[PDB]
């Protein structure tokens, strides 16, 4: 894991020309300082461990959050699982064309009492259900549906005040890797929406209150955190320059290649 | 989602506009199918008014007195991925923005069509 | 004697020569080869045509003008109407191939200019209209080159490609395109570029009409210039040979 | 069936213990100590080797 | 029950934690792995690849291909300046959007040597010689060629081999420097000067362009992961 | 670790003069009682373990605290990480010119309801986020900012009632040691602020409420505790006499070298 | 689950405690150590150095 | 008390969990097993059995 | 636990008729693709572990729920244990 | 008396530890790694073996 | 991979056990039993050794 | 391959390259070296700065016109105001050095002309 | 922080005062830059009044009717570390304490200048 040492070199007068090459060939020069100047010998101990692909990707990030109430219209939350709605993790993943990983999911669930006129509020403690529906499974259309029975769908039940709930998911693709980019169509006539496949289909998450607590209104928020683990990745790419616009495509607004300075010899930015 | 969600269509008075709304389902989308078409007219300040609905295996017309009998679905089989509609005997008072809303939980998609109707039949 | 500037490349009944070349770039160090037993999933016996399809096809030429932004070609599709490679694409569900790409542009010792030649895996491009995605006719040139633009494509309610060259149609910085396999054609050094590209995909085989998995791009970084009295018409010419081609799933012809 | 491995330390060795508790590999902890590298597929992807002290084109 | 005692830290969620956890999908059988070309093990493998520098990043030139072009021409003198910028590989707008720069902006500390490759892109009939110079900090940037010559430098003679490499060696009081702008860890200056002229025959263009490339040497490394200032968001995309 | 024994000695009459020396030389005399008086032999068992540098420094101390509310103007807290704002730990560290250590951070977070006129208050339980932004990272400018997404910044989430949250930090300097004193400038012209370097730059901490709880106003306070671990230190110094004035410099008000007594033979203090 | 029982002292923060804890910065590579003169291992090493006594500490 | 630290996931009920648990009926003696024909170990064993296809599934 | 590989076969012209049988007998045919077409050889690594009877049945399911109050008429719940 | 066993992993081994805590077998964890199969009692329950390359009835 | 070490006790030996749980050294517990000393660099930093029974200056 | 037209020369923190050169002339067959014990007369210990002073200094350029007669430079003096070589000249009674001299002039395949480059010991004028 | 945060400057009526405010940024300071100058006059009991602001890439004058057109920034490039100002045509009624406030989150700094204006031009 260590970085390379510096070989000490003395003066030189010869036909060897390490510093002259031809960039046309597609080759990157392997020159070191000793090729073009006198250097001392250095015993370098610095390490490259913090820039492995795993260490670069393996931190928790919030990919999405939403809300649901204990009364009224929106009694449960519903989210198609994806990495493309939050900028910071999407950008890190799109350094690579193809990638395999497992996931650690952590949920941060919090609640807030809402303004009301109801007197004598003595709410009991709230439990929450989170259900994961794989693609193709039937989905709940109301907070009191037989679907929440979860005979075969994994569900986590969690009571407020305890540690946040967490579970692992294996690499889940029908392909040999997830594809971050797809230059093509799903329909053989190419008259459809471009860039859409189902190699990244992961399913849907539903969240509800199991009990209502008390007589007052209460709104909860669920934040979903993805941490990739056991990562393998292929075919590095230029990082995303333009700001993201849509979750389902790469559409952008054009922008300059960097920011400006005053003149070609100016030593500061503008 | 719907194939081309933003577009604009130009036709002449007396002709009959085709408003395409073609959609594709994801494997996650397993709820029941709902299809709504609503309208925001250019001349008028009324906004977001249903003109034709499809739900629970059947169609519902008779929502916009103005388009009475002149708004229909074009497919013999709507739930295969076709929610396009025909408007007929076009006149200036319907120039506006039509909206196609397709629902099948978890999935939801919409499409905006800006219909311009011109006096003379000519794309210039 | 010997010189490392000369090169000959023979495939099938075709051969290409060059007298001012740089080197040959090989993919990601990987030479193309047929799919092996322990990575296959499709069970039928594949056809391997082997000289009828693994040979050089020369596309239509293109003019380098002093203001040219650049060109691109999606690779399966560029050859899709062309010989028995095209016929085998049309009759099979599944296909697998690598490529030898060779880009040619000569000019005198008095002309100057510099082109980047890159082979981009999975070049998914952006639409000018942020809600839409571009139509097939905008993306697929089909044996004719597609052109980049000098200024941003105006937004409407259209299906045009956002074509501006300095974002490479992809929302990135164009100077960072050297992470991909590439060469430079620099008119004072070099009149040819050659890239050998292996098969790249997240699956072992794929449909060749539905998915274009690599894209050749040719982009002038230093514009063409010369002085009056010099020849003004300087074309660029691309020749492409599929390598180790295989096909699975024979049925009636078409793509729908 | 415990495994002992070395911790990350400074330069101028100390060990830690692990035991897997679950039945699937996807339950294990991250793989943070894979320090192999191979940049020659991205740098230097040329068919003919290029010796640094020689002219690139002759 | 085994008698235990919970320590501080119990029941917290620390985003850089590394703990086991139960899988929601028992005994699921993952798709077998495929041999795909171009596997990446370390981000430094990307940093060591050359990419094109936008040296002429002045005004509207950042909205065209001209940002990557360095003008040179036949002069009626010698020794005038061609370009100059500071060695701030993560923070200078010259360097911040290169491959090297984009990786650096995810880190807090950087160390090691850097390579600048220049490619002359005039006609084959044009000749010239150039001085490429690095001046360590402490005295400011050089303003004449005779002051730039005192520091570390290369004299590039343009010919059949079209490209020349200036190595910027690690010369620092600290083992590492900050990615952000900081005077205690100033990096120094890079400049380029006409050593002789550009000379052409009649009927060849007297104006020409050079291009510059950056990459990391085999002694280079980065420390302390952080969030990049380049990507941002106001709502969840759709 | 033990202290030295006492060698028993008898009377003496000789040319040896252990008790006469010359302090001019900079040497400290190595005299023991047996040199100047008759002593018995003593087997001393006392130990010096409680005055190792590690045991002297390795206790938790509160370096800083602040407040933030669930409503109103100040919705989050922000603190540049330093040891120089609390007197007791600063003074202990400044016994030494150069020092290496790791840190254990503990946070003590507590909340108080504030006076109000709102009726029917039924607040839910409060969760808190603490984010650490290394130097150079973007910073949040509002409580609802994309920055709190924390794709690469370490964050701790914590619910009230549980044990206090805690995490470790390694020695973090770009130099080979932290420097407690710097006699110089950061700018090469020496026309700037004196005594400023970036060898101790450690970053910034941000803290917020994730949920608001209920309809009433609530103020929380976060106390930050530093414990150094794995300590190495160099070049001892005279301890600080004058009271501290500023966090960013050594500026002082002059004071006497000790307190007074009445006369040079007086046996008590004044 | 292994059957356990929490003892008194569970979840307290005692300022002179000595417990392990997870690092917020996984696999970070510390700057190598340098040989610096004057290393101190024990505060008694300071106490054994002479210093000047203010005996005449009277008034001003 | 052995010093411990609870991780995230503590006290959740995940429906596909696989943990031990105390029996409500200590030392109960189950009825002995019998050799019954047709034991099934894997659902694929059922899938490999032929069944009749309703091809003409039109109207009534 | 793995699934079976695919044996590669070439063309054939013989009296062997693997694809003709008699479903009357109650037997399910054991035919594989190599019996009726040319196939390559495939090294299959797929597993059948997620369809064992145990893995098919061993997930928690809610079989029943009810309510009871702290005051009034229904102060306790009562349920005869069943899966039906 | 710990038992070590193999985890479920992918193809192109890693182990886990278990210890029973309770006095009844019905307290143990599930039996998820029993991969034996025997479809020949449901397919092919015929008295006379039927060789696939021959006619079924002769 | 447990380590056994001696506890601090009185004079007129008893042991304790430790196992590291984390992957970085900075996660370990404090180093409280380093009792080496070396005061001769601060006392007696003179070039010529000074024998205590002799005159310091002659 | 190889070519005897290319050359690189590195000294101290400086390096010079050339792609159209002839050969290198070495003095009178003698490469430079420090003065030896059996030829020294000054008894004090000499200072040998060794990269601070042994490196390339580039002088002010000069225009070749069609009527130019030619140019000359006296060598210690040409470098006397220039870097630590100049400072060491200023602080010491005595000095000793050799030189690597490199003269550069490019022009196109359409220009013509010929220069003599000579190093003259003791050029009393 | 700002270089010399406490100072005093003496000038004469009719001359034009330079109020230096030069600052240096820390690597932690990554928020947007804000620069404020306010005033507490000696003669007058009004206190803490903005005279000139700089925010979001642009300047804002016209806050103190008294200093109208007589308070300007002295640098062509303010965000490089120079927030100094010029006051012109000084008279006795502006003697007071000027305050320079520089913000770039997390960092915040201020500087107090006590401007004395004297009748006669003489440092005595």
């Amino acid at each position: 894991g260590r970085v390379a040492d510096t070989v000490g070199t003395g003066p030189t007068n010869s036909e060897a020309i390490p510093a002259l090459t031809a960039a046309e060939t597609g080759h990157t020069s392997q020159v070191v300082p000793g090729d073009t100047m006198q250097t001392r010998h250095v015993k370098n101990y610095h390490s490259r461990s913090e820039s492995t692909v795993e260490n670069f990707l393996c931190r928790s990030a919030c990919v999405y959050f939403t809300e649901y109430k204990n009364s009224g219209s929106k009694r449960y939350a519903e989210w198609v699982v994806t990495t493309r709605q939050a900028a910071q993790l999407r950008r890190k993943l799109e350094f690579f064309t193809y990638i395999r990983f497992d996931l650690e999911l952590t949920f941060v669930i919090t609640s807030t009492q809402q303004p009301s006129t109801t007197q004598n509020q003595d709410a009991q403690i709230l439990t929450h259900q989170i259900m994961y529906v794989p693609p193709g499974g039937p989905v709940p259309d109301k907070v009191d549906s037989y679907v929440w029975q979860t005979s075969t769908n994994p569900s986590v039940f969690w009571t407020e005040g305890n540690a946040p709930p967490r579970m692992s998911i294996p690499f889940l693709s029908i392909g040999n890797a997830y594809s971050n980019f797809y230059d093509g169509w799903s329909d053989f006539s190419r008259d459809g929406v471009y860039g859409i496949n189902t190699l990244n289909s992961m399913g849907t998450l539903y969240a509800r209150h199991v009990n209502t607590g008390g007589t007052g209104p209460i709104k909860s928020t669920i934040r979903i955190y993805f941490k990739p683990k056991h990562v393998k990745a292929w075919i590095p790419r230029p990082p995303r320059l333009c700001q993201y616009e849509k979750a389902k495509n790469v559409n952008f607004q054009p922008s300059g290649v960097t920011t400006t300075r005053q003149s070609i010899t100016a030593m500061t930015n503008t | 989602s719907i194939t081309t969600p933003e577009e604009m269509i130009e036709k002449a008075k007396g002709e009959t506009a085709y408003l395409p709304c073609k959609f594709t389902l994801s494997p996650e989308d397993q709820g029941p199918l709902d299809i709504e078409w609503l309208i925001s007219p250019a001349d008028n300040q009324k906004v977001d008014q249903v003109i034709i609905l499809y739900s629970g295996d059947k169609i519902y017309d008779d929502y916009y007195p103005d388009l009475k009998g002149r708004v229909h679905f074009t497919s013999n089989d709507l739930k295969s991925g076709d929610a396009s509609i025909n408007v007929t005997n076009l006149q200036l008072s319907d120039i506006g923005t039509y909206q196609c809303k397709v629902k099948k939980a978890p999935g939801v998609a919409n499409k905006k069509i800006h219909l311009v109707v011109l006096v003379k039949p000519s794309g210039a | 004697g010997y010189s490392d500037r000369v090169r000959s490349i023979t495939l099938g009944n075709s051969t290409i020569t060059t007298q001012e070349c740089a080197n040959v770039v090989v993919g990601y160090g990987v030479w193309p080869d047929y799919l092996k037993d322990n990575e296959a999933t499709a069970e039928d016996q594949p056809t391997q045509p082997d000289v009828a399809t693994c040979r050089f096809y020369t596309l239509d030429s293109v003019q380098w003008q002093k203001t040219s932004p650049g060109w691109w070609w999606k690779l399966p599709d560029a050859l899709s109407n062309l010989g028995l490679f095209g016929q085998n694409m049309q009759y099979h569900y599944l296909g697998r191939t690598g490529y030898t790409i060779h880009v040619q542009c000569n000019a005198s010792k008095f002309h100057q200019g510099c082109l980047l030649v890159v082979c981009v895996p999975e070049a998914e491009m952006g639409c000018a209209t942020l809600d839409n995605t571009p139509s097939s006719a905008e993306l697929l040139g089909g044996d004719a080159a597609k052109e980049f633009a000098g200024e941003p494509i105006a937004s409407g309610s259209n299906k045009l490609v956002q074509r501006v060259v300095y974002n490479a149609g992809m929302g990135i910085g164009v100077g960072n395109l050297t992470i991909f396999p590439h060469q430079w054609i620099n008119l004072r050094t070099n009149n040819s570029a050659t890239i050998v590209m292996p098969y790249t995909n997240s699956v072992p085989m794929d449909n060749m009409f539905r998915h274009n998995n690599v894209t050749l791009m040719v982009i002038p970084f230093v514009p063409l210039d010369y002085c009056p009295g010099s020849t003004t018409y300087v074309p660029i010419t691309v020749t492409i040979a599929p390598m180790n081609a295989e096909y699975n799933g024979l049925r009636l012809a078409g793509h729908q | 069936g415990a495994q002992v491995s070395t911790q990350k330390t400074g330069a101028h060795i100390i060990h830690y213990t692990n035991i897997n508790y679950y039945k699937d590999a996807a339950s294990n902890s991250a793989t943070r100590q894979d320090f192999a590298q191979d940049p020659g597929k991205f740098t230097e992807p040329v068919k003919d080797i290029m010796i640094k002290s020689l002219p690139a084109l002759n | 029950g085994l008698p235990t005692m919970n320590t501080p830290g119990s029941c917290q969620f620390l985003t850089s934690d590394d703990f086991q956890s139960p899988s929601a999908m028992p005994q699921y059988d993952v798709t077998p792995e495929m041999r795909i070309p171009g596997e990446v093990k370390n981000l430094m493998e990307i940093a060591e690849v050359d990419s094109v520098v936008p040296v002429q990043n002045v005004g509207e030139k950042v909205n065209s291909m001209e940002a990557y072009q360095i003008p040179v021409r036949s002069n009626e003198g010698s020794g005038t300046q061609v370009f100059g910028f500071p060695l701030q590989p993560g923070y200078s707008s010259v360097f911040s959007r290169t491959l090297l720069g984009e990786i650096l902006n995810y880190y807090t500390h950087w160390s090691g040597s850097i390579k600048l490759t220049f490619m002359f892109c005039g006609s084959a009939m044009a000749t010239g010689k150039f001085l490429l110079a690095y001046s360590p900090l402490g005295a400011g940037a050089p303003t004449k060629r005779v002051d730039a010559m005192l520091g570390t430098h290369v004299v590039w003679d343009v010919g059949l081999q079209s490209s020349c490499v200036l190595c910027i060696p690690w010369i620092s009081q600290t083992h590492y420097r900050y990615v952000a702008s900081d005077e205690c860890t100033a990096g120094g200056f890079i400049t380029c000067w006409y050593q002789t002229n550009i000379v052409v025959p009649a009927d060849a263009q007297s104006s020409c362009y050079i291009m510059c490339f950056v990459s990391a040497c085999n002694d280079f490394s980065v420390r302390l992961l952080k969030d990049t200032p380049f990507i941002s968001q106001e709502n969840f995309f759709q």
